[PDB]
């Protein structure tokens, strides 16, 4: 009987306002408990044993990396560091439910959709390094990765920014057809920034697909999700957009695999956005969780975990060696790319650094960069 | 009011968007436009037909949230596809000045050029319109400048529009375009109706003349060539007038080059004078021409206030105001 | 069984998307029927008829201002104008559910507010003409109204920028006790921008005393709802944010006033948001509706209907015929006020000014400006 | 590293920031401070304590939103209440861009001052930090100096940025105040523990000279006192150095009156050349003071780039390029 053309709905005679369910949330989907143990076989994905493998070993190798970085960062080495910690079982149960070419966009806790797309232990290093290897040319504080190869768009610092840019790129996606998904990541404190309504409205208005994911572990630097937001977390958002959404368990590298799969498939063949919010914890862990899930299944024991420990502490040091004895990119890569061509007031400002640099040049570090 | 190519159709200046815009659509699959309000053509009628010829998918309306609008642009051109947004006054720009500054203009350096959105540009209705006030008349093109990797570029009229557009659209860095609004309906004049480009960061000599350089963009381009006029027929003064066209990169050489033979310069732009872009060529002249300037360089611009709705006549600078500093300026 | 900082909730061992409400959304709350008739008596409010006199009388008022001032902008004797047809009920409903002194922010379709609370017709009119009477000084577009004495915030046209505004006033007017409340009213269309998002998680975060009263009316400017969201409407956004949250029939001035009646009784106590979004049409009409009302009660008659439309016309006739031949203010005030303090620099702009208008005065149109 | 008033104590200029804003909300019940995560004391310590002294309601995070950072602290300013939003960085002042620029600047005038924000303050760390790269070291100043109705002021030392801080909060107009983040634990100095006031829009001479005019503001003003020394020994020259102080409105006055008794200007900044604050300086003192001009004023600032991590030595308007472009100068 209501004839506007805003929303759908009946007449109500009573005055009733509509209360949040918070207390009783939607619910945290988990396919295996803290010991490893499938809980309802029908979810069990039945994964083969060298992928899950490489899950144990991708989520591993991240965090012996995050180690060892974490180190440096405390000596002055590499000026900052953000670890992986909790988040290793969101990234890598996510990234290996994704097509190799799906484009993701994601912040500071993404290193693991990387490390299982088998970027090299030496491009992490030399990002964080700033050397001549270094793809984005030592431009960006340390880890703010990027990888055109392993379609994984160049981290920037300001929060929820590429929150609609994921939504453009997979309309681009959708209008080239080809059947490819994007993904973004971002924390529960980045959703409150406008670019997250922004993004989410116009993959609902557009017909976008894309997969939101959002890793909440409760706190935002020092500021508590009690201070962030009031509902239902950000799950409870997405039905508000029109977007299909489920938390899981950020803890059960299962239940993220499971969780993405679906909504990848869905995503591709509706072009409509999904939501997922994984929760974590701020660092019963993804690592020990797939552990006790190999144990059972017969496929890792003690003495496999001591030589792989063993031999990604190996892998990582040498990379962290040769990353640190690398020099630094010329100096003169400080004026390119700021436009593809280099303006010819640009190029003045470069060949007034080079002749400085002939007058002055012992009151510079000259000597760790390149030519 | 205060103020070779094949065929050639007389246009306005909206008309010669929509030109602009049809080629584009027609010669580059990937391209596409969006924004508030431009599937039925725009509150400006500059996407009229556009969406009937090229399609729903091609030319469409987004939500109403200006920093989604860029930040959705920098995504399509991202994967390579030519993404035309459009800002529905410039006044409204601002709240996408992060997307803008912190993420478009720096997408290519910040990734070692693993990424780019250089098949972005941003076009916008700008400049004052006679009665818009505080947020329909702005000129945000200062703000703009101070950003390195974007190109900021204004043009004059219909046929400098559609060549300066298409040049922005195939430019491999991100573009805002500022149409001045109050050229829209204006009079009509030649513009080919295939594609053709104006290059970008390259000024116009209109005027040619020997005593003082009179530089402007935009609308105040007629008011300097009516100031041109008016200072040959009441002081036998010889003007050379200069269209900027490309706020940045700007034609630092062609400005230089002119003050070398006059020895005097004038700028004149709408946006207030603290701050304003005419502080940036000023500085320039200043350091390349020092030993050739015969006066100060002038700086006749909009007043450091909001811009303001009934008092627009006395606010702007118009020819009287431009022409008074050039009197002054010549007498130095 | 769950232990997330982030959300409270239970497991789930099942794969299973919230799938968004949208067809049979949050329903819409009425009061009276088209016929103006009581559809439920518990809800009838029995406002007395000098109150509800007071509504139509407003509401009709506005209607005649509007008329003459479309028309005045069709000449082009002022340079823009926005009506409030459609928006008649939403506006005098929800202020006769306010206190005087509670504040108010809005847009471009809540001239009614400023009626209901007795603004005078010149000044209306002034700020439309820009005239000395105008206490904004003529420096706004036309339908740019504010009044500090009837506690209504200027307006500015940039959308949704007064949404984060009006919760801050709310928070200091909590600090300050004084049991007050803020209103702020927006469009369907400004509740896409970002603004929108932070002034909705900041009210529930912050715990403010505010009323957030969306007018969806199915369009904004040319772009209809289906391109501008896909949940259900605004009111089904509330909860996720944890705001309580109601959709009202907006031709309903009774539904209006109780809907903002309860939702500043428990804002005031409880320092709640609370969302109210009310449904129009973009122009069964909020004024025949409670004429309809009028008439069952014996309050109203064809007779007197033909005497105020009359009278009414006269007033606004009267107003308008004075504010067109009023001078504007005194150019010297483009200088004042940008900052509270001139600054000497812009006094020197100023005396410039001066000085130009001296030997150049004849070419400005100074003769219907002050001094 | 590239760089009477009663009791006083040794501060840092984190602890002077505190210090202000202590004093602040002791004698301003209305006082608000909120931001993300000032309510455990900040992510550079400026409010250690406020919490546990004045209470949650008054020292408090919002959700993590610059834009409603902005938009709530105007709010809370139209009701009179003194609201002190802290951004995080001021790279990330941006989202709100479009809240300080066509909001709060634009509140008083645009209402006939009915309303207003005036008791508004934005505070923020600004400026280089050795390593921060292009989201850690932005200096947006010249961004917000071509928006008239916002000031913009920049501290040099503790006993600076109290005695400003303090200014602005006081002020009656919405002020930006910008704090050098690489200063905030360098060395202490004597900072008086009761509040005091310097004014806005005066800039400083702090050391007297003959030959030459070198004007900066923030960290950089420690750099052009070495210039000076370094022109003193090397080439007896007399500098004289000014701290700016207030970016606008700015002290055009006392920048004058140096520059008609020295004949020369060095005006340095971190920020960007093209767009930069130095362009307005310069063009106006050119203006005001061209009979004087022994050689054309000179800006040495950052280059037309994003702010570069591994290339940071290599990109600041370091004491040698200072040097250097003195040298040219004095020699012209
Ligand atoms: C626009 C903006 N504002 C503030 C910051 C500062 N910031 C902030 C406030 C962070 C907390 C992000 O919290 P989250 O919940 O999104 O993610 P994590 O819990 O994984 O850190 S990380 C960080 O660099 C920023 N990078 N960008
Ligand atoms: C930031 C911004 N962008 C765009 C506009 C242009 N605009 C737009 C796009 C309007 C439509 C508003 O739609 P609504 O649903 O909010 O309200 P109404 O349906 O009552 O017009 S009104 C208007 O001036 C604006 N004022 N501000
Ligand atoms: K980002
Ligand atoms: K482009
Ligand atoms: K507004
Ligand atoms: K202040
Ligand atoms: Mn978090
Ligand atoms: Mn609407």
């Amino acid at each position: 009987k209501p004839q506007f053309p805003g929303a759908s709905a009946e007449f109500i005679d009573k005055l009733e306002f509509i209360q949040p369910n918070v207390i009783s949330g939607i619910p945290i989907y988990r396919v295996m408990d803290r010991q490893g143990q499938i809980i309802n076989p029908s979810e069990d994905p039945h994964l083969p044993k060298e992928k899950v493998l490489k899950l144990y070993k991708s989520m591993t190798l991240l965090n012996t990396m995050d180690r060892i970085l974490y180190e440096s960062q405390r000596q002055g080495r590499i000026s900052f560091y953000m670890t992986n910690y909790g988040e290793e079982g969101t990234h890598v149960g996510s990234a290996a439910a994704l097509d190799n070419t799906d484009l993701v966009f994601g912040q500071f806790r993404e290193a693991g959709v990387l490390m299982y797309r088998d970027y090299p232990l030496e491009l992490f290093m030399a990002q964080c390094y700033g050397n001549i290897s270094d793809l984005g040319k030592g431009r960006q504080m340390p880890v703010h990765y990027g990888c055109k190869e392993r379609h994984f768009v160049t981290i920037s610092s300001p929060l929820a920014t590429q929150i609609p840019q994921a939504v453009g790129a997979a309309y681009a996606a959708k209008r080239a057809n080809a059947n490819r998904v994007v993904i973004c990541y971002f924390g529960e404190g980045a959703a409150s920034e406008g670019d997250a309504h922004a993004g989410f409205n116009f993959a609902a208005t557009l017909e976008c697909p894309i997969i939101f994911f959002c890793r909440n572990n409760g706190y935002a630097i020092s500021t508590p999700t009690s201070e962030q937001y009031r509902g239902d977390g950000i799950a409870a958002r997405g039905p508000g957009y029109g977007i299909m959404s489920i938390r899981v368990d950020g803890n059960d590298v299962f239940a993220v695999y499971n969780a993405t799969k679906e909504a990848r498939r869905r995503a591709v063949a509706e072009n409509q956005p999904f939501l997922i919010e994984a929760m974590t914890y701020r660092i019963d862990h993804p690592i020990s969780r797939l552990r006790h899930y190999l144990l059972s299944q017969g496929w890792w024991d003690e003495e496999q975990e001591k030589a792989w420990r063993k031999q990604s502490r190996r892998k990582v040091m040498e990379a962290f060696e040769q990353a640190e004895r690398k020099p630094k990119p010329n100096p003169n890569l400080l004026f390119s790319d700021v436009y593809q061509e280099m303006p010819a007031q640009l190029r003045k400002q470069q060949e007034s650094l080079a002749r400085h640099l002939q007058t002055y040049g012992e009151h510079y570090p000259l000597d760790h960069f390149d030519k | 009011a205060h103020f070779e190519y094949g065929q050639t159709q007389k246009m306005n200046l909206f008309q010669s968007v929509t030109s602009a815009l049809d080629n584009s659509l027609a010669k580059d699959p990937t391209a596409v436009i969006f924004g508030e309000d431009v599937a039925f053509g725009g509150v400006f009628r500059c996407t009229v037909g556009l969406r009937d010829k090229y399609g729903k998918d091609r030319v469409f309306n987004t939500p109403l949230c200006e920093q989604g609008i860029v930040g959705f642009g920098i995504g399509i051109a991202v994967t390579g596809a030519t993404a035309i947004a459009e800002i529905q006054f410039a006044d409204y720009i601002f709240p996408a000045f992060d997307q803008i500054v912190n993420e478009a203009a720096k997408y290519r350096y910040r990734s070692g050029d693993l990424f780019n959105c250089g098949s972005l540009t941003i076009r916008s209705p700008w400049g004052c319109v006679g009665h818009g006030a505080l947020y329909h008349s702005q000129s945000p093109e200062a703000f703009f400048a101070h950003c390195p990797g974007i190109k900021v570029v204004i043009p004059r009229s219909p046929f400098q529009a559609k060549g300066l557009l298409l040049s922005c659209i195939e430019d491999k860095n991100p573009c805002i375009f500022f149409e001045p609004k109050i050229l829209y309906r204006a009079a009509a004049e030649e513009v080919p109706i295939e594609p053709y480009n104006i290059p970008l960061s390259q000024a116009e000599v209109i005027q040619e003349g020997s005593d003082v350089t009179l530089v402007a963009w935009g609308t105040q381009v007629h008011v300097i060539r009516e100031v041109a006029s008016m200072a040959k027929e009441k002081l036998g003064v010889s003007c050379e007038v200069i269209d900027l066209r490309t706020i940045i990169p700007w034609d630092v050489d062609t400005i230089c080059k002119s003050v070398i033979k006059t020895g005097r310069l004038l700028i004149s732009h709408e946006a207030p004078l603290t701050g304003g872009f005419a502080s940036e060529i000023s500085s320039t002249v200043q350091e390349e021409c020092f030993l050739n300037l015969e006066a100060p360089i002038s700086r006749v611009c909009g007043y450091d206030t909001p811009f303001p709705h009934i008092f627009e006549p006395f606010y702007i600078p118009d020819k009287w105001k431009c022409y008074d500093a050039l009197r002054k300026m010549i007498n130095y």
